[PDB]
């Protein structure tokens, strides 16, 4: 009573009931490095200009 | 001018040159301990981008 599979239908992607749990860290991945601090806060102008040694703006 | 005028008018000019010279050396101290340490938005040379990586299932499963 076996009913050969037609073309296409052994390259489908089916879904599988499974007990096991899912591998939470299956790359054994340790802890990421903490990002840097990002850019907050209103940008005020630069205090007395350039400071490039006798400029003033 | 007035003595008065020149003397608060030489303070104004001694504060501002003050806080500008004390920027300064605060300037030098920050880039010394962004460029020593690589924790600031300076100094922040390019690693690759992660976005580029395919984490897509692969033709081989140990991957
Ligand atoms: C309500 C809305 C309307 C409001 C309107 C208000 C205005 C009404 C009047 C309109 C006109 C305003 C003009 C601008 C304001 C005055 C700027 C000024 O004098 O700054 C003083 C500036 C600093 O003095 P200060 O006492 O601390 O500040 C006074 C003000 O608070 C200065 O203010 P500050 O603190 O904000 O200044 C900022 C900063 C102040 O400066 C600094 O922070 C210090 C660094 C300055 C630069 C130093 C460079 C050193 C190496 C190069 C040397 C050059 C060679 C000499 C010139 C060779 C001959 C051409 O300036 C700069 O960074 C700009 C660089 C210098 C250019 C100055 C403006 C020139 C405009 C006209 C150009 C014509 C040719 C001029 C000669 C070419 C060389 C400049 O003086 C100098 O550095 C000495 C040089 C003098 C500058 C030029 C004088 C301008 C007028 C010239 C007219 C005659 C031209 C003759 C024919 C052409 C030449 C053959």
């Amino acid at each position: 009573g076996w009913v050969r599979p037609d073309l296409g239908e052994l390259s489908k992607v089916t879904k599988v009931k499974t007990d096991r749990p899912l591998p939470e860290n299956p790359y054994h991945s340790r802890a990421r490095p903490e990002p840097n601090p990002e850019v907050e806060g209103d940008l005020k102008p630069a205090r007395h200009g350039s400071r490039l040694f006798f400029w003033t703006m | 001018d007035a003595p008065e005028k020149n003397y608060e008018r030489t303070m104004a000019i001694l504060q501002i040159e003050s806080e500008k010279a004390e920027l300064r050396l605060k300037e030098l101290e920050v880039r010394r301990l962004m460029r020593a340490k690589g924790d600031g938005p300076w100094f922040q040379y390019p690693t690759i981008d992660k976005a580029l990586i395919d984490h897509s299932p692969k033709a081989t499963p140990d991957n």
